[PDB]
């Protein structure tokens, strides 16, 4: 897919067997999703943004499918107002910026 | 890390 | 160009005879710099991020070149930890996400 930027690049994801939508964020180093349960153990991490830091739970080697493309990597979970797919998984689906 | 703007 | 995401997509931007750099940020509705060369009277604006909400200074109709693509629009000044080019300016330079 090619995604223009006249609105927020929200796409369908599948994670933990649940369909969700999330924001393709090139300004996000990591992926951060709203509170959900995921398999495996987590470890505490702090993530920076506009408005300050938030405390997140870091699960490694999670499978997620973004518009039908499977990716494995780190997913942070916590009190974000929006689900966000950061560069750590955007590289795994071969997502690039074009102009 | 950083996550970026509503 | 075609920009992969293995590192932050920082680009040369020029504003007010100053070359600065900023992150092509598909997750940002707005363009936000930490500080900008002495550009006039500003208007108050509120924006948000994952950590909460901040006050910013809104400057309209700013001339900016991004990789030597000319664009024009609102540039906010605020406590962002990295300068960011948001969708308001990304659409003007024809930038898309592709995978
Ligand atoms: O899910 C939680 O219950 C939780 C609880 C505490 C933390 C912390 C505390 N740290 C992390 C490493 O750097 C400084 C502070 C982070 N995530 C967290 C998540």
């Amino acid at each position: 897919p090619q995604i223009t930027l006249w609105k927020r690049p929200l796409v369908t994801i599948k994670i933990g067997g649940q369909l969700k939508e999330a924001l393709l964020d090139t300004g996000a180093d990591d992926t951060v999703l709203e509170e959900m349960n995921l398999p495996g153990r987590w470890k505490p991490k702090m993530i920076g943004g506009i408005g300050g830091f938030i405390k997140v739970r870091q699960y490694d080697q999670i499978l997620i499918e973004i518009c039908g493309h499977k990716a494995i990597g780190t997913v942070l979970v916590g009190p974000t107002p929006v689900n966000i797919i950061g560069r750590n998984l955007l590289t795994q689906i071969g997502c690039t910026l074009n102009f | 890390x950083v996550v970026x703007a509503x």
